[PDB]
DNA sequence: CTAGTTGATCTCATATCAGGAGAAGGAGCAGAGCGAATAC
């Protein structure tokens, strides 16, 4: 599983870098070139797929 | 000021005087807009603005979701309070809309009937404005980062397009032709501009820490590579002859097309003679930006000084250009500012940042 | 004297005796100097194209535009059978200019480096062989040429013959062409032409196929679909119009 | 669509600038006079000036020279136009016939730049290889001489100093060589260039950059036995040749700025210096065996407010003045006992800045008047012009008025003005102010180098003397006035808007109204009302007094206890300059937003933005023409006529007419100077001209349009300039062709041309029936 | 000297799971130790 994944807005690879801040049970997925931003939950078992994960869906959500 | 409008009545001063005067003394007393408002449409950061170069009445904006709004600036209704409507919208339900987010929109000069936008979905688009349909796509086989249109052109109407690859694009809007690169740069072209006064002359700043004057028309490369020093660390021209020290990310011609202002992300803006390149060692002290793309930022027209409207962080500074004084910091974004357009006609200025906000300085009182 | 519009006395002696078309050529050959560009006279043989270039370089040498006070050092690279016959149309028609070819059979009769040192030393008009541009590329191309004009320049068709490398290795803005046919088999040629001529006005050869020359074959067969004829014919004429200004062909 | 006909009634008088030489003759002394459109060419006599020509140029002289190249008989004229337009000019006579033979001609206007704050300079290299402009900040013009040019064509040299103040060509260079005084940070400096016309560009001076006076703002070129040039700043005079540097500071120069100079000997030895006080001084260069020795300053004497003079002969000077009457002065060998040198021998009338004025049917005629606040500080003055040609009576005040109002009850005008005194305080002169039958001096309870004192002066209008001068509280300036009675009560009161001047701020933060009633001889302060701003401009409104104080535009009612009572405001104004009104709608003249149709509803009793322009005309006057037509004035000498259209675009004002005067108008008013066309808007402008608009029928605007378009395609304008170009509308940021527009002076001149241009003009009615309508159209003025 | 013949050589152009063991790197934690920094 890549932990670097191509941006929903700029489509640039790997240019999307995750944190998960466990203490807080957030996961902050942000671009390093369009500077978009995302914060999503996360649990114990998440991993950055699934934050890339939520990301996509909100944007897909959020698009309609 | 009295003073001043009786120095018009009497004759002693030029009418020139009172209206530059007057102009420098608003664009000083640039705040926070005490009854205007901006519709928020962007689900996303806004990167770039651009109003009409003719009558300066509409606005567009390109948003880091991908959707494109045009707004009207005027106060069409009776009170001294009004939002800025939002007339048209490239949405996500438009076929048309770009795919990532828009990185650079330009209306067409001599006419608000056509405006173009670039996005990193690796496009350029030619909008009709009045139907609102793509009258052209330009593909590119690497993200566009930046692209402009001449300001002066009336003979041709070529778009200098800086994409990831170290190739200056000229797309021709006259009959489509995208085949014309222009070489010697080596990392991605983060900023292009046409000079407001040459016809022919285009300033590329890529990631290579240099800063490039072409003349299109001319086969044999660009015109004059600057130089920080002038001269002072002179090497054979391989690595040497950089803009900055670090990527060069913003290009502006001053009003007058005499001078050029770069911004790179070494923390620093210079001031370059736009005949030979020259660095006017114009200080400006410190111009905090960490941006990994263009920096899009513009200089005021108009005025007794010409000023310069930077990104800073979440502010933007104004600077006096010919001087580097810094005059003051217009706060009132809550993210990294990405763009500010300044509307030369009552020297207004619109910034678009991160916080999905389009905020509205006007001149107080 | 016949004059232009940024001032480029052609002499009225010479350009009396050039025909419409011809004078149609100085011009076009000026305009491209004032744009310090490139081009390729591709009018078809028999016209009459060695004459527009001497006169062209004849009136820039008489009128002393300017660098260089006037003229400067220019290498014409044409095949050998016709070396001597250029030499002859400069001395009948503008005697001035001294005149020299490279070449074993030559006048020289010295050290051929020499010969290179001394005629630019002059600004003088100097004519070689592909052969020598190739064999003495590293040598030839340091002596600040003002004009290169490969005549038949077809041989340079190849983008990847030796002799298109050595004869892309000069650094003057002037690139003129004097071929009868700018393409002969496919569009490799047209684009190492304009990649001569001009560096950048063609995209890099990659490019140029991907967009030009696969759409083009593709729309000339008679079982295309219709998008693909469609698509051809919109490349070909996106492809007309960006070489308009710079292949004069009659 | 508008249909408007502007005429000039009186032609610009203001002199902008003056130079003499030999343009019509080798042997003839010639004084070339540019009033802003006019060109005035006299011959000097022995005595006074004979006038030999007038031509009208298509464009405002900002540049007038004359310079002699080689081979060249006599003098040619290069003139630049504000518009830039670029024209060498020859004299040529054929007998009666006089004709100005454009030798060359173009226009030199950049696309984009910066114009420069100290204005448009052009230079002409003294041995006339070369004419340099300085229209732009950074840049430097050359139009090449030597090389004989038809179109004028020019190059830009790049100048790497910014803010340039003056520039001039030295005297005796191998090279021309400029030397100039420029504004960086670091102070004011004078450098030099020697300008190469083969490479097209500066090189090094002979002498390099010198540090000078903080206000170093003229620069002399001395001629050949001297060289090197002079400088004038404020407080001292400094002579710079490379390694002479000579240096005066004369205490006598202190106390004014001097703006103008002029070369008395051919050699240089002696300059007349003008000061903006009217002052004139004489620079004497004492020479050594030649080099220099010492720079004397010693005041001749005092004349208008010169904007420029010219040595002709035999100590007479032409001083020409854009505040007050141009003169002729002689220049006497010995004082005349009161410290002077300077004798008057004649007086040019100027209509100076015509800041206000008022149409009076004064003698009760059916004629009318113009009235006039002409001049400045010390040549303001009153001017009542009647038609009888046009007669023109002067009332000096000797302090610059600034409204006048026209009280029919009392027989008396109100005229705001405004004098300088140094110290408290002491008057500089002897002013109208100060010399009232009676006087008096506001003691209001509200509020509690050089300053600016303001009085209202009552004026008696049969025998123009000053019946009484009320002098306002200290440093308030009084902005507006209008006589008007308001409410129900019968008595008609000045009213008088105000603004506290101080030096701690940029806009008035205070102010106030001020009701007087003249009566018995005596200026009582009726009512007062203090206000939170300057009240720019005022106006009788169906009874109520509509004020604009800094950006709101509000209405007040006059109570029965006599006091102002506001009933409404507006406030979406950058600043209400101007305020006119028809009926309950009003018209706001705003600084930069151009226009506002604003509607008083009585039945509610608030305001309504009926309409607006959005587009950004910074204005210097407004008028109603008609219920939905609206004249307006740009401060870029544009006029422009807005519609009332026909939703929310009905809100926006259509700019239906527009028109290049190349005039300044300060002020509209409706009526005419006489006892077809509908309508009659006098304006008075800065450099002097009255014009005169009237609305055309359509069909008639059409023939009038088409009678515009033949006389272009007939008549040739003098520096080749086409009318329309002259006449299009020009902002820094716009540029359109003139539209709603019939310029008058262009189809009365269809009077002044023979019958073959006429059958010319005339070949698609009859020659005869047009001269009967021109003639009818002249009739107006 | 001096042109014409003879071979070699180069360019260019013509299409279509039931390993294991050890050594080197990087990672994260743990503490020690010393500079500054409040503060009694
Ligand atoms: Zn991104």
């Amino acid at each position: 599983l890549e932990t670097q994944f191509t941006c929903p807005f700029c489509n640039h690879e790997k240019s999307c870098d995750v944190k998960m801040d466990r203490a807080r049970n957030t996961g902050v997925i942000s671009c390093t070139v369009c500077l978009e931003e995302f914060q999503t939950p996360i649990t114990y078992l998440s991993e950055p797929v699934d934050v890339y994960s939520d990301w996509i869906d909100a944007c897909e959500a959020a698009n309609q | 000021m009295l003073g001043f409008l009786s120095a018009r009545q009497t004759g002693l001063e030029d009418p020139l005087r009172l209206r530059r005067a007057e102009s420098t003394r608003r664009v000083l007393g640039l705040e926070l807009n005490k009854d205007r408002d901006v519709e928020r449409i962007h689900g996303g950061g806004i990167n770039t603005l651009d109003i009409e170069p003719v009558e300066g009445r509409y606005m567009l904006s390109g948003g880091s979701d991908g959707v494109i709004v045009l707004y009207d600036l005027e106060n069409s209704s009776r009170q001294s309070y009004y939002t800025c409507k939002a007339v048209c919208s490239i949405g996500r339900d438009h076929p048309d809309v770009h795919r990532y987010s828009v990185e650079t929109v330009q209306w067409y000069p001599h006419d608000t009937g056509m405006f173009t936008s670039s996005s990193f979905d690796k496009t350029l688009k030619v909008w009709d404005t009045n139907t609102l349909q793509t009258a052209d796509v330009f593909n590119f086989e690497e993200t566009v980062y930046s692209h402009h249109m001449s300001p002066v052109s009336t003979k041709h109407c070529l778009v200098a397009v800086g994409t990831r690859g170290p190739k200056v694009q000229l797309c021709d809007l006259k009959s489509g032709s995208c085949s014309h690169i222009l070489q010697g740069h080596r990392q991605e072209i983060l900023a292009v501009s046409w000079s407001p006064r040459y016809d022919y002359i285009l300033a590329t700043a890529s990631a290579d820490s240099r800063v490039k004057l072409w003349d299109v028309r001319r086969a044999s490369g660009c015109l004059i590579t600057l130089d920080q020093h002038n001269g002072k660390k002179s090497q054979a021209v391989e690595s040497a002859n950089t803009a900055h020290n670090g990527k060069v990310n913003g290009l502006c011609f001053t009003s007058d097309g005499l001078h050029l202002l770069t911004v790179g992300t070494d923390n620093r803006m210079r001031l370059w003679n736009s005949s030979n390149g020259e660095n006017t060692l114009v200080n400006y002290g410190k111009v905090c930006n960490n941006s990994k793309k263009g920096l899009k930022f513009t200089v005021s027209c108009g005025c007794s000084s010409e000023f310069v409207f930077v990104p800073y962080g979440s502010t933007i500074a104004v600077y006096t250009v010919y001087s580097g004084e810094q005059i003051t910091m217009l706060k009132g974004h809550y993210k990294t500012v990405d763009c500010c357009v300044f509307q030369s006609n009552f020297q207004e200025l619109y910034s678009g940042s991160r916080d999905c906000n389009i905020l509205a300085w006007v001149p107080s009182l | 004297d016949a004059e232009f519009d940024e001032g480029f006395k052609v002499p009225g002696f010479l350009f009396k005796k050039l025909f419409k078309y011809q004078q149609t050529g100085v011009r076009w050959l000026w305009e491209l100097h004032c744009q310090q560009a490139g081009g390729i006279l591709g009018d078809e043989m028999g016209l009459g194209k060695t004459i527009q270039i001497i006169a062209f370089l004849a009136g820039l040498s008489y009128s002393k535009i300017r660098r260089f006070e006037g003229l400067g050092p220019t290498v014409i690279v044409c095949p050998t059978t016709v070396m001597h016959q250029w030499v002859k149309e400069f001395h009948t028609w503008w005697p001035p200019f001294r005149v020299a070819i490279l070449h074993e059979t030559g006048s020289y009769t010295h050290k051929k480096e020499k010969l290179i040192r001394d005629v630019a030393h002059c600004h003088g008009i100097l004519i070689t062989s592909y052969s020598y541009i190739r064999l003495m590329q590293d040598d030839i191309s340091r002596y600040d040429w003002h004009y290169v004009i490969l005549d038949e320049g077809h041989k340079i068709r190849n983008p990847n013959a030796a002799v298109t490398l050595a004869c892309k290795q000069f650094r003057t803005p002037h690139r003129i062409i004097l071929s009868g046919s700018p393409m002969q088999n496919n569009l490799r040629e047209l684009w190492s032409l304009f990649d001569f001529i001009f560096p950048g006005k063609l995209g890099t050869l990659p490019v140029f196929m991907e967009q030009f020359s696969v759409p083009i074959t593709m729309g000339g067969y008679s079982n295309a679909s219709p998008v693909q004829v469609k698509t051809a014919y919109k490349c070909a004429c996106v492809l007309r119009d960006t070489i308009n200004p710079y292949l004069l062909r009659r | 669509m508008s249909y408007n006909y502007v005429v000039t009634a009186q032609k610009p008088t203001a002199v902008n600038g003056c130079v003499t030489g030999h343009f019509t003759s080798a042997e003839d002394l010639n004084l070339l006079i540019a009033k802003n459109t006019r060109l005035e060419i006299y011959v000097v006599t022995a005595e006074g000036l004979r006038p030999v020509k007038e031509v009208g140029m298509y464009g405002k002289i900002a540049v007038m020279e004359l310079f002699r190249p080689k081979g060249e008989s006599k003098d040619l004229l290069f003139i630049l136009t504000a518009k830039y337009n670029a024209c060498i000019l020859e004299y040529k006579q054929s007998g009666e016939s006089i004709d100005i033979i454009t030798r060359a001609h173009g226009n030199v206007q950049d696309r984009i730049g910066r114009p420069s704050e100290t204005g448009i300079i052009g230079i002409i290299d003294p041995e006339c290889r070369m004419i340099g402009l300085r229209l732009y900040d950074g840049l430097f013009k050359v139009i090449p001489l030597d090389r004989d040019n038809k179109e004028l064509k020019a190059f830009n040299i790049r100048l790497e100093e910014l803010h340039v103040i003056d520039v001039k060509f030295l005297y005796g260079c191998q090279a021309p060589t400029i030397c100039f005084v420029y504004q960086d940070p670091q102070g004011r400096h004078v450098k030099t260039y020697e300008v190469s016309l083969r490479e097209k560009e500066f090189n090094k001076g002979p002498w390099k950059q010198e540090n000078v006076e903080a206000e170093a703002s003229m620069v002399i070129a001395v001629p050949e036995p001297f060289g090197g040039a002079i400088i004038i700043g404020q407080e001292s005079i400094t002579y710079h040749n490379g390694d002479k540097y000579l240096a005066i500071a004369p205490p006598i120069i202190k106390q004014s700025t001097i703006v103008c100079h002029n070369r008395v000997d051919p050699n240089g030895s002696r300059y007349l210096l003008g000061d903006m006080e009217g002052r004139l001084f004489m620079l004497l260069l004492e020479k050594e065996e030649v080099t220099l020795k010492d720079l004397r300053v010693e005041l001749l004497g005092e004349t208008s407010i010169a904007e420029c003079l010219t040595y002709l002969d035999n100590g007479v000077v032409f001083v020409g003045s854009r505040l007050g009457d141009s003169q002729l002065v002689k220049l006497n060998v010995d004082s005349n006992e009161q410290g002077s040198y300077v004798v008057a021998m004649e007086t040019f009338t100027n209509l100076g800045p015509i800041v206000d004025m008022c149409v009076v049917d004064l003698e009760r005629q059916g004629q009318g008047q113009l009235v006039t606040c002409s001049g400045a500080f010390k040549e303001g003055s009153l001017r009542i012009i009647r038609n009888g040609k046009l007669h023109i009576r002067t009332v000096p005040l000797y302090e610059s008025p600034r409204k006048i109002c026209y009280q029919e009850v009392s027989q008396c005008f109100g005229v705001l003005s405004s004098r300088i005194e140094v110290q408290g305080t002491t008057a500089l002169r002897p002013s109208a102010s100060t010399q009232a039958l009676s006087s008096s001096v506001s003691s209001s309870k509200l509020f509690s180098e050089e300053v600016e004192v303001h009085n209202l002066l009552i004026i008696d209008q049969h025998t123009f003397e000053v019946l009484h001068a009320h002098q306002f509280l200290q440093n308030e300036y009084a902005l507006s006035l209008v006589s008007c009675k308001l409410g129900k009560d019968p008595n008609t009161y000045f009213i008088v808007g105000t603004a506290m001047v101080y030096p701690e701020e940029a806009e008035p933060k205070q102010g106030r109204i001020v009701v007087f009633q003249y009566s018995d001889g005596k200026l009582q302060t009726v009512a007062e009302k203090e206000v939170k701003g300057a009240v720019y401009s005022m106006v009788e409104f169906n009874g109520k007094l509509l004020a604009s104080i800094n950006s709101t535009v509000r209405l007040y009612e006059w109570t029965t206890e006599k006091e102002l009572r506001t009933e409404c405001n507006h406030y979406n104004n950058i600043m209400a300059l101007y305020l006119k009104t028809k009926g309950d709608f009003i018209l706001v003249g705003d600084l930069m937003r151009s226009v506002l149709l604003l509607a008083y509803k009585p039945m509610e009793g608030n305001f309504e933005e009926i309409a607006r322009d959005f587009n950004p005309n910074w204005m210097s006057a407004v008028e109603i023409l008609d219920d939905d037509n609206f004249l307006g004035a740009e401060n870029a000498f544009n006029l422009f006529v807005c519609q009332k259209d026909s939703d929310e675009e009905r809100q926006h004002l259509q700019e239906v007419g527009l028109f290049h005067l190349g005039e300044f108008v300060n002020v509209f008013c409706h009526g005419s100077l006489v006892m077809p066309t509908q309508g009659s808007v006098l304006f008075g402008t800065v450099n002097g001209m009255i014009g005169l608009v009237t609305s055309l029928s359509e069909s008639w605007y059409n023939l009038l349009l088409d009678m515009q378009n033949r006389l272009n395609k007939v008549i040739k304008s003098v520096g080749k300039i086409e009318h329309s170009f002259w006449r299009s509308f020009h902002t820094e940021r716009k540029t359109e062709p003139a539209t709603g527009f019939i310029d008058g002076d262009l189809i009365e001149s269809f009077l002044d041309i023979s019958r073959p241009k006429m059958q010319e003009v005339v070949a698609n009615a009859t020659a005869d029936d047009l001269i009967k309508v021109v003639e009818e159209l002249t009739r107006i003025h």
